[PDB]
């Protein structure tokens, strides 16, 4: 006999309408690597998918929490938790409801970094990274820096879609084309070239003609040219902040409904800053020089405690 | 009046609500950067310059959903406090409280539109200008970068960049339409100097290719100034006379030169969705829906906005289109909402 | 000068929820409107208002048909509102609120606005709060406010919504007394109230939605002979 | 079987609303508590109640000093309470509201509570509506619900906060029925109202709070006989 199922169903609501939420963020973000950073969007639907556990490490706690604090709004604001309270039912008993939605949203959390967080982490380790590599229909005209791994190889074409070429430009000192076309598998198939690589005037004056060239510079350049913290933090918010919402989902009559949000709101997300801001030095695993976080861990938990515990 | 009442209620609210997404997204990116201040101080990436970056958040960021969210609110406790129904029964129409909240719309409109070309362009290039203690910022000083030049025929490849506004530098290609080479120079002394002066004649080291056998060579001893050498702000830089600088040779930066010039037009058009919406289909649904409607349409606007803008990449979609979806797509939706019933 | 009501019609999802009120009010008469809750009083009150347009019938003052006419057009050509709940400008003062609502009036000038505004605040009793700020004030004070807000429209039939709810008999004997006063001023005044012998002591002749219907009309006496209701 | 309150006290950040007030309530008999609006009909039964915290006071149930309890430690002990609006389960069903009670029924035994439960529902007339959907109740239904789920808890003094407000006096007439069954079945019940001339009729005492003073008590001719009334 429980309100669970009546929680479980905002749950998945908040967890439905978060996802999407998260979706359009990582998604405008990752559309700044689309034009700005320079990475071919032949992977925007495929990198969402790979790389939605990342997203859900933080939805979980917060889609608890909200699936909780917008129920036991309507469940107060209904006057039915007081009428609960009106009958021999405490406050320990949505304490023990609570704590069940914890169990299951920590079993959440703790299957996406065993079977899934790691898993996705590695396979978007790789950006389809053999298809980085293995060159399709992207050009991307004026633009393809590329700094690392290829000397300060540019080339950029002034044309207009791809059929009277100006100043190929072809950089790695430079040589200048002329004319060109285009063909796929690295081989272009351009018609006139000029090398040139004299940096003074002592040096070479080094000239080609117009030649039979296909100038193959595109090369597949690789790079070779702590979660024993969230671990068991992240299962602590969940198994935290369902007993300190409790407390904080009391609808006052006076200042309405949103503006009883506010005060669990302004903890929560002043949890997840602090956490994040003492997530600065890091190390990445073997490497952890400091532990104030479980400072701020412990006195949350004394704040729920406190908070709930009222002799 | 109450067109007074009206006017600074909505006024005030916007201004409770703009002060409050400046002071949130202000102690958010403050302790974003405490990630990174190992190099700075307890205050150079932090106090000092969000006392400045506060205000191009204020322009263009929030303040299109902060317009939203007062102007929903603020006319929300019209309707909660059953209030607007009050002098909508006394005869004063729906348009006259439409023109009593766009008769103050006028300084919002002209507050953004002078923020945005007087302090907030400033504001960040003092922001990043500031963050010159922890390296690798792009800035007005920018970093030993190769900055691949542009200059219609000519092309310049810089070796190195100081923040003295000096260059062991210019490389020209010079380059004619028979891509015949006429210099091959290295300025190793490009010091900043006046107008007269938007490139300086540095450090002969040229070879002209007269003939092939035949160099004029001599080593003794284009049209981008400092004030237009500094292309990494990709976000919102400086006025339209110096955004129109791409322009006899880029789609992304005329993009920005729309989206300058409509948020004020953001700004309206959100005012004119919020009345519709309590017009619409709200004045019934209690405060908690007034809010959550407030900002998800907010999210909405900074989705479609965020998308929109750069997603002209398919057809190439005209800058006008792209940045006018966001505003007069939004209008529409707020014009069948009017219309509705 | 008459208001008249005919045929009115409200329904939701087909499922009918109105079904043919035809009510009068005449001007120097007290018109009820009484029912039991949540059929017939709510709906029909507010398409007489406006506040919700009507799905078939007519509202007509003196031979003209105002059906199309929303709220505020009503307002204008003569019908007043007083809503239930608290409906004071919480920011103005009183002496505001009754020049900001005789701002609308376009047939006034700069000494005739004060001189209507010193009649209405001299004859309900606010004149010596004048320099007061209506957050601020008590329910009667409030309801003394509001009520000459409604009469800074100059309006010809006031539709009041619940005065008689929330206060003790004296604050009732009080309200009695200013639409004891309304009546003098002969502005018809039509009210739907959940106070049956507390409210239709007043009228002089009230109708009686019930599910649709006007089972009951006509003089409080009447309606107490029947109890097709009860 | 009895239940007294001794010098109850409350007041807001310096503004005072109750100030030393004493209320007794035999078992088995419909009490009052009246006064003038929002002066201490809300405060002084919110305070035996125990929803608001008091400062100074004694509440007693066989020299018991529940005053330092919370509210379900007082549901505990043998006192009831209803609210003001619909506090029904919307998505439960009846029968598992009133089981949904009688979980907390330590003194009785694993089928005794499904005894308790047919006779509640036996009593109360919802052997149809035993397994109907909480939220698909009417005006009475659901009164009768409520009342059913406050008596599944077993009180002794029950608290009912306006169990008239808002039902036309067909409806009035039955909660009177049902509240004279309350205390033929032995329970000494406490009402607040706004409506003086539906409680009074009902109860055999009552006792009028006026600014966190009882000013009269006793019984209603007297209270119709002291100082202002009308
Ligand atoms: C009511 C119901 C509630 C609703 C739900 C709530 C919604 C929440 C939404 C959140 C969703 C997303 C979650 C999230 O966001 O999640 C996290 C957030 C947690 C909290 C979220 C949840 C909240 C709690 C729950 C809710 C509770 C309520 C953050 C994150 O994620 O953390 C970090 C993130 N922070 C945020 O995002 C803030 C968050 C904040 C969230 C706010 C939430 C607010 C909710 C409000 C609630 C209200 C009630 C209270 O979100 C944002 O704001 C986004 C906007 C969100 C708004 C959404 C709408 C909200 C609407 C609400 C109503 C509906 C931050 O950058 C984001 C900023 O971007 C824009 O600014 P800019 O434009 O950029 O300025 C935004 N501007 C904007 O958006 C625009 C506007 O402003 C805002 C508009 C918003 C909408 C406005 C309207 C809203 C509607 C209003 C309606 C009313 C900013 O906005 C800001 O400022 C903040 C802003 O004001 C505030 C936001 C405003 C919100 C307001 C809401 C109001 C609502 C009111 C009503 C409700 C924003 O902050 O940094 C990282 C990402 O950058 C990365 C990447 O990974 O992508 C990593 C980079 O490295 C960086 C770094 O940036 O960190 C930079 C480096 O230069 C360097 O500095 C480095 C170190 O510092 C060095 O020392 O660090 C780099 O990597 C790689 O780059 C290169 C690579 O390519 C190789 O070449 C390498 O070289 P290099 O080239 O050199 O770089 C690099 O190697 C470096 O390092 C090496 C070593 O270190 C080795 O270490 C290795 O390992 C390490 C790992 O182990 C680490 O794990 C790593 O270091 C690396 O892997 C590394 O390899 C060196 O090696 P060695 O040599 O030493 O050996 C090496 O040499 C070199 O140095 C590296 O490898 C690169 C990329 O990878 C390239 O490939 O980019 C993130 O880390 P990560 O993502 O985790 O990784």
């Amino acid at each position: 006999r429980y309100l669970v199922r009546e929680t479980l169903k905002s749950q998945l609501a908040i967890l439905f309408i978060l996802l999407l939420i998260f979706f359009c963020q990582k998604l405008v973000r990752i559309l700044g690597a689309a034009v700005d950073g320079d990475i071919p969007a032949n992977l925007v639907l495929s990198l969402l998918g790979l790389g939605v556990p990342e997203m859900a490490q933080l939805i979980l706690p917060l889609s608890l929490f909200l699936g909780l604090l917008m129920t036991l709004g309507k469940l107060y604001t209904e006057s039915e938790i007081t009428v609960m309270h009106a009958c021999g039912l405490s406050k320990a008993v949505l304490v023990k409801a609570a704590m069940i939605l914890a169990v299951f949203t920590a079993i959440v959390a703790a299957v996406n970094v065993m079977w899934a967080g790691p898993w996705s982490s590695r396979h978007q380790d790789e950006v389809l990274a053999e298809a980085k590599a293995n060159p399709g229909m992207a050009a991307l005209a004026q633009g393809q820096f590329q700094q690392a791994t290829n000397g300060s190889s540019v080339l950029f074409i002034e044309s207009v879609d791809g059929s009277d070429f100006k100043d190929v430009f072809l950089a790695q000192s430079v040589v200048v084309a002329d004319s060109g076309h285009l063909t796929q598998l690295q081989v272009v198939t351009l018609n006139q070239g000029t090398r040139f690589e004299g940096t003074a005037l002592l040096r070479d004056f080094r000239i080609t003609d117009f030649q039979d060239y296909q100038a193959i510079i595109g090369h597949q350049a690789v790079a070779l040219d702590a979660e024993l913290n969230w671990r068991i933090t992240l299962v602590f918010t969940v198994f935290m902040m369902a007993l300190m919402v409790v407390p904080l989902s009391v609808v006052n009559p006076r200042q309405g409904r949103v503006l009883s949000m506010l005060p669990a709101m302004l903890l929560y997300l002043l949890f997840f800053l602090i956490q994040t801001s003492l997530k600065s030095n890091g190390g990445k695993g073997k490497l952890d020089p400091t532990l104030w976080m479980w400072t701020v861990n412990l006195i949350y938990l004394a704040l729920a405690i406190v908070l709930n515990l009222w002799d | 009046v109450l067109d007074r009442y009206i006017g600074k209620t909505i006024f005030t609210t916007i201004m409770m609500t703009l002060f409050m997404l400046v002071s949130l997204s202000g102690i958010i990116k403050f302790v974003d950067q405490l990630k990174k201040a190992g190099q700075g101080s307890y205050d150079a990436l932090g106090a000092g310059m969000y006392t400045l970056l506060s205000v191009p958040k204020d322009v263009q960021i929030f303040f299109p959903m902060a317009a939203l969210l007062g102007a929903l609110l603020g006319l929300g406790m019209l309707a909660q406090r059953s209030e607007l129904v009050v002098m909508q029964a006394s005869g004063f129409t729906r348009m006259q409280v439409a023109l009593s909240v766009m008769k103050t719309a006028i300084p919002l409109v002209l507050l953004t539109m002078a923020i945005g070309e007087w302090v907030a362009p400033q504001g960040e290039q003092m922001a990043r200008n500031y963050r010159a203690q922890a390296m690798y910022g792009g800035s007005l000083l920018s970093t030993q970068q190769g900055l691949w030049a542009k200059d219609g025929n000519n092309f310049v490849y810089i070796e190195r960049v100081k923040g003295d506004e000096e260059l062991g530098g210019i490389s020209i290609y010079a380059f004619n339409e028979n891509r015949r080479l006429q210099s091959v120079r290295y300025a190793a002394t490009a010091k900043f100097d006046p107008e007269h002066k938007v490139w300086r004649l540095s450090q002969v080291d040229e070879s002209d290719l007269t003939n092939p056998k035949q160099i004029t060579g001599s080593q003794t001893v284009n049209l981008t100034p400092d004030k237009l050498g500094v292309v990494a702000l990709d976000p919102d830089a400086l006025s339209i006379s110096g955004l129109h600088n791409y322009v006899k040779y880029a789609g992304r930066y005329q993009l920005n030169m729309w989206s300058k010039i409509f948020q004020p037009l953001s700004v309206a058009v959100m005012m004119l969705m919020a009345l519709s919406f309590i017009f619409g289909p709200l004045r019934s649904v209690p405060m908690g829906v007034r809010v959550v409607t407030g900002i998800s349409f907010g999210f909405v606007f900074y989705v479609l906005d965020q998308i929109f803008g750069p997603l002209t990449l398919v057809y190439g979609i005209p800058p006008i289109i792209g940045a006018l979806l966001p505003s007069a797509s939004f209008f529409l939706i707020s014009l069948w909402l009017l219309m509705r019933k | 000068a008459t208001l008249t009501a005919k045929n009115l019609a409200k329904a939701y999802k087909g499922r009918r929820v109105v079904e043919d009120v035809s009510l009068t009010v005449n001007s120097g008469e007290i018109v009820g409107l009484l029912g039991p809750n949540g059929a017939g009083k709510t709906t029909t009150f507010y398409m007489v208002v406006g506040i919700v347009p009507r799905d078939a019938g007519n509202i007509i003052i003196d031979d003209d048909d105002i059906s199309l006419l929303p709220l505020h057009a009503r307002a204008r050509r003569g019908i007043g509102y007083l809503p239930q709940e608290a409906s004071i400008f919480r920011r103005l003062s009183v002496y505001d609120n009754l020049m900001a609502v005789l701002q609308i009036r376009d047939d006034l000038s700069a000494e005739q606005r004060e001189d209507r505004a010193n009649e209405l605040m001299e004859e309900f009793h606010i004149e010596h709060l004048r320099d007061s700020m209506g957050q601020s004030l008590s329910g009667g004070e409030r309801r003394r406010v509001e009520i000459a807000r409604a009469l800074a429209a100059n309006p010809k039939f006031i539709l009041l919504d619940e005065p008689f709810a929330g206060v003790d008999p004296i604050s009732v004997i009080d309200i009695k007394r200013i639409i004891e006063h309304l009546r003098d001023s002969g502005l018809g005044v039509l009210i739907t109230d959940h106070n049956v012998r507390e409210t239709l002591a007043v009228c002089e002749r009230a109708y009686i939605v019930s599910q649709g219907h006007l089972i009951a009309h006509g003089t409080p006496t009447e309606i107490l002979q029947d109890e097709h209701v009860k």
